[PDB]
């Protein structure tokens, strides 16, 4: 029972580099994400598809193109690589993660 | 003070005399910073919540509306500042028809606009499209070519 | 600036019934909606709930339809979580959660410190 | 080109929004005789004896409901004019003493709810006291098994709360209609146009100078005296993907419901004070019944399957399905229905029993110490009337909520009934006028010369 | 009603009509001595210290406020009374070039200041100079010798 | 800003920015709508009865008397509107005699208005003679035959 999805599912590269993030397919909605597990509870990265959240780093920015909706995921860090999802209302993403190094 | 000065006398005498009410009409003596009096003594208590603040601001707030309202009636007849005005347009057929000589010669104001208080919204319409008229030939000369 | 306080996390058997509390200081309560989430890792996260604590209303989520119950207490200013007939499914972590403002419900600006339960035999 | 074209033309019409106040009015006769406050008091002013309207010729304007302020400006002004009710005339409680109950034993047989029940108050000299039959209805005690409640003895349930004020008995309560209107400078404008979703532009737009009057009836979840729909049924929401926001649905058609407090009661006065009076039900007459109410059940289903076959259309191929109340407190899971000064608490559970794709009877349990509105304070206890009491209303609309979970295709898709924020009870009827503010002073080139 | 009967008319439908708004923008159906309402029955309790007694002279003032501030703007170009004027000044270079046709023919005024609004102090320093022109002037007519 | 901005400044100079008092004496920073602020946010507080409150109102109506008055006492002379005015009549034997070289050329307003102050009352009265004579002359015109 699940709508929602994204894409790639599982990423690998090393410290520093850039990565391209993407939900999908059709359901309206405004779309979320949220930042990977440091290990308490995550915090935010983004309103309304493409506003940045408060308290953030200005690493990470989204982009909406009717179903196409991208992010940019930019100078990773040991300190950040981890399982972050995706989110509309309800359901939630496949949660994906980026492994560092 | 007014027409209460002269309130009863002839009709042309009234015409002479329209000019103090301007002080009258919007002073009073005791509301405000009126011909006699200023503001008052103990003002930290008017200005703390009393029954007689908000009979003063009632009062002044009242007499406001009342000179608004009736200058703009006389206003927008472009009338604004001339105490004796003038229209474009003649009197009705009905009412119509009572003799000028009384009127003037020993008649006085009381007695007089009684009959035509229910007739008044006529004359104010009438005047209404005399401004019209004035407007749209002001309009016209203003077209030069 | 605001928090959430919790109690922690309790780790009991498969089976049975249990509780857990948070609340919430500063941006008053009685206005303003709290949501209730669970995280199994290995596992989707689920939306458990949402209470508007202004008149104890409640719309649990359909898969825990029955077993799960919420309840507020202004005076004291708490949030309970009541569930029965747990099972090991359910092993996952919980936190309570509030939103930006008073009108959106879903991106969640505030979380807790987080309570895990373990449940193995 | 001459002069280049400057002037400027008094009137201008454009116009602007503007959060600000609005005012009162109300038909201003038969109150003269309610001295204390109450909703259309005496004071405001008499209603204009001859309301006007005008269509406006190609009007293109995009009334949006759910942004508008003036429905929380009464949402404070009701409650300010309820606390200045019920701060004067009001006898602060020194209640919650030692009290004592058993079963009632009016007739040989035990009553449902009431408990004859002794209570030491004090007498008019502050030295002494005496013992009279007192107050008792059984959600109000905090009880025990044992041979008293609470723990021992007992108390009234709102001495850890805050103290209850007495509502006075002069002061009636009804639903008395009110109007509203703009002062000079304000306009309110209307979309007579139907199928409306609460959003985007309407077309057929008439300005309206003073708004039509309604009855603010506090309830929850069962929409009461409303105007009637204009034609068939509506959906007027703000969205429906969105499930935490409350749908509401709106009927053309009524349906009769009417309950009854079927028992004879006469109140007896007791003293408490140098002034100051209590009441509470004295003694009850006759037949005994609980409260309860009577409804038709084919208009309902009527009613319900034609609710169905409207919001079946905001989905492709999905089928819907009602559902008993949501839980927690009894304030927003009965129906809350209010009725000359009594107070109803209806268990709502056989009205949704229904699905989709001759007389039902309602459960009902009156109360006496009410913590509406807010919750939070302002606690009130109304007086029992005497005698019997019935009441009847016209059904207009429900209020309901989408739950969520997962979903598939083919699957059900399940409503309840809710409610609680006042609120959604007022933007019913309020979804229409705007409020306007009118600037008279625009420009536009044109060609002139003084002199 | 003034333009709450008449708003979406033609340009030269909406200056037949400018007039009847002096009786809509002062007088108010409710709150004072109105076109339909006079002053209530029980006014001890009005008088008296009440909510809607402070909402009554908070609308009293606003509007009163308004009147005054908009007819003070309109005054201080020697425009007082003249619900059309005339100004002894240009436009500027921008904003402008626009052709004047539809402006007159089918424009409704609702889409019209949208953009004029940003520059609309703009048009009030232009009219203040040429009032400032236009007092010099008539000192130094005044100044015969 | 008003004379704020100019008012110790020659006497020639200040006529020529007597415009911009026209919204520094009507509008205020702060009482309403202002060229700087607006409504309040917390204004469901400041209906509800408040300290402030009742100041906020008196500050309202009590610039709105100060305009009205004085504006009533420039406009019943038919100077209304007209920044710079003139009257038909002279002026008194007593007080007079003071050479207008010093008083233009170099002195300002600042040290001329207050051996006036007393005698302020006299100007009014000839003013009104003059507005007399006028509208008696205004009235005899009128009577073509
Ligand atoms: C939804 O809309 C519907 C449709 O409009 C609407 O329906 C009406 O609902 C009301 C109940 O809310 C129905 O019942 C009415 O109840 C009256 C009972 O109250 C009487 O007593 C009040 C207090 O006085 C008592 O106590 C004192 C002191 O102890 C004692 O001296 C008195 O004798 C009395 O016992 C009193 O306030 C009340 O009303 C009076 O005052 C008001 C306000 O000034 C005035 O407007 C009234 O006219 C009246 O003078 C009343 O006195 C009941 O009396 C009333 O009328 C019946 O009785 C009188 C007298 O016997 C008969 O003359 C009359 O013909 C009736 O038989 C009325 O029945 C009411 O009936 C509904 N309408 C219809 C048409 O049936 C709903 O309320 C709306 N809201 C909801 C939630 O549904
Ligand atoms: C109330 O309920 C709504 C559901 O009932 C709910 O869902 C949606 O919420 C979004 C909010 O972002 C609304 O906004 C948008 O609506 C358009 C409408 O489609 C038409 O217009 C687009 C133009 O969009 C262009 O610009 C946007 C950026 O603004 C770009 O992302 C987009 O890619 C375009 O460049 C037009 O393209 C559409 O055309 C079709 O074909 C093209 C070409 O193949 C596709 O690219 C396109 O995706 C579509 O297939 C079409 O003509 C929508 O298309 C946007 O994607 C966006 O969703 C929605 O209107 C709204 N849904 C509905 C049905 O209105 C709301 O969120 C909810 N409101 C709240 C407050 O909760
Ligand atoms: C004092 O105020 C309280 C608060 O509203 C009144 O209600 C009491 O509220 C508490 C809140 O927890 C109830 O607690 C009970 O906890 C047990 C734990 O097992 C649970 O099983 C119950 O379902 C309930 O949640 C308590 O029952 C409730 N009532 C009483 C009598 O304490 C209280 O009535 C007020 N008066 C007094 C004298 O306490």
């Amino acid at each position: 029972e699940i709508v929602l999805t994204q894409s790639p599912g599982t990423l690998s590269l090393s410290p520093g580099e850039t990565a391209i993030i993407s939900c999908r397919t059709s359901q309206y909605g405004s779309l979320a994400w949220y930042q990977q597990r440091p290990g308490q509870a995550p915090r935010l990265v983004i309103y309304s598809g493409s506003t940045r959240a408060a308290g953030i780093p200005d690493r990470f920015s989204g982009s909406r193109w009717g179903p196409d909706y991208n992010l940019t995921i930019s100078n990773l860090e040991s300190g950040d690589f981890g399982v972050y999802y995706c989110q509309q209302y309800e359901f939630f993403g496949q949660g994906t993660k980026v492994q560092v190094d | 003070l007014g027409f209460l000065g002269a309130a009863g006398s002839t009709m042309g005498a009234a015409s002479m005399t329209l000019t103090v009410q301007a002080r009258n009409l919007l002073s009073g003596i005791v509301q405000q910073q009126s011909n006699l009096l200023r503001a008052p003594e103990a003002q930290q208590h008017l200005l703390k919540l009393t029954v007689w603040g908000i009979k003063q601001l009632q009062a002044r707030v009242l007499a406001v509306e009342r000179y608004l309202r009736d200058q703009q009636l006389l206003g927008i007849w472009g009338c604004s500042g001339k105490l004796i005005c003038c229209t474009n347009v003649p009197w009705n057929s009905s009412w119509s028809n009572r003799n000028l000589s009384e009127i003037w010669d020993n008649m006085t104001w009381l007695q007089w606009d009684k009959e035509i208080s229910n007739y008044t919204q006529i004359i104010y319409g009438l005047l209404e499209e005399s401004q019209n008229q004035q407007e749209k030939n002001e309009q016209d000369l203003l077209a030069l070519d | 600036q605001v928090q959430l306080v919790q109690s922690g996390g309790q780790m009991k058997k498969p089976g049975e019934s249990m509780r857990i509390s948070c609340r919430a200081s500063g941006y008053e309560f009685i206005d303003c909606t709290l949501n209730w989430i669970r995280l199994a890792p290995g596992k989707r996260p689920e939306w458990m709930g949402w209470l508007k604590p202004r008149g104890g209303a409640v719309n649990y989520a359909r898969p825990l339809q029955g077993r799960v119950t919420m309840t507020r207490d202004v005076y004291s200013d708490t949030a309970f979580l009541e569930l029965r007939s747990l099972t090991v499914d359910d092993t996952a972590v919980y936190f309570c959660t509030r939103g930006k403002n008073c009108d959106y419900n879903w991106d969640f600006e505030h979380w807790g410190r987080g309570t895990p339960v373990i449940v193995s035999s | 080109a001459e002069n280049l074209w400057v002037t400027v033309y008094y009137g201008v019409p454009v116009w602007k929004e503007a959060k600000t106040t609005l005012f009162c009015a109300s038909d201003a006769k038969a109150y003269k005789k309610e001295v204390h406050n109450v909703w259309a008091t005496h004071a405001c002013v008499p209603t204009d004896p001859s309301p006007q309207e005008l269509f406006l010729k190609n009007v293109t304007e995009n009334f949006n409901m759910w942004k508008n302020d003036m429905v929380d400006q009464m949402h404070e002004d009701i409650i300010s004019l309820w606390d200045q009710s019920l701060k004067p005339c009001v006898k602060l409680t020194p209640l919650c003493v030692t009290l004592i109950c058993s079963n009632a034993t009016v007739k040989n047989s035990t009553v449902e709810e009431m408990k004859n029940c002794s209570f030491n108050t004090t007498t008019e000299i502050r030295d002494k006291e005496k013992k009279e039959y007192a107050l008792f209805y059984r959600p109000d005690i905090v009880p025990l098994n044992n041979e008293t409640s609470n723990t021992s003895e007992y108390r009234l349930i709102n001495c850890n709360t805050s103290a209850c004020t007495q509502a006075c008995p002069k002061v009636t309560f009804e639903p008395i209609p009110i109007h509203y209107c703009a002062p000079a400078g304000y306009a309110i404008l209307k979309c007579n146009d139907e199928t409306f979703n609460g959003t985007g532009p309407c077309s057929n737009v008439s300005t309206v100078q003073c708004t039509h009057g309604i009855r603010p009836v506090v309830s929850t979840q069962l929409l009461l005296n409303g105007s009637l729909a204009e034609k068939g049924i509506v959906i007027r929401s703000e969205n429906l993907t969105n499930n935490a926001k409350i749908i509401i649905v709106h009927l053309h058609t009524p349906v009769e419901i009417v309950c009854t407090r079927p028992n004879n009661n006469t109140r007896k006065s007791v003293r408490i004070g140098p002034g100051q009076t209590f009441y509470a039900t004295g003694d009850i007459i006759g037949d005994i019944r609980q409260a309860h109410c009577n409804i038709s059940e084919s208009k309902w289903n009527e009613t319900l399957q034609k609710v169905g076959k409207e919001l079946q259309k905001h989905f492709p191929n999905k089928t819907i399905k009602y559902a008993q109340s949501a839980g927690g407190d009894m304030e927003i899971t009965t129906h809350s229905f209010n009725c000359g000064g009594e107070f109803f608490y209806c268990n709502t559970a056989k009205l949704f029993n229904g699905t989709y794709n001759p007389t039902i009877t309602l459960q009902c349990r009156i109360k006496q110490i009410i913590n509406m509105w807010q919750g939070v304070g302002r606690c009130m206890y109304a007086p029992p009337i005497a005698g019997n009491i019935t009441c009847k209303s016209n059904i207009t609309g429900l209020l309901l909520t989408r739950d969520g979970g997962t979903n598939s295709s083919g699957k059900e898709e399940i409503f309840r009934p809710a409610g609680g924020d006042m609120r959604d009870n007022w933007r019913s009827e309020l979804y229409k006028y705007k409020v306007v503010k009118i600037e008279p002073l625009g420009v536009a080139p044109t060609r002139c010369k003084r002199r």
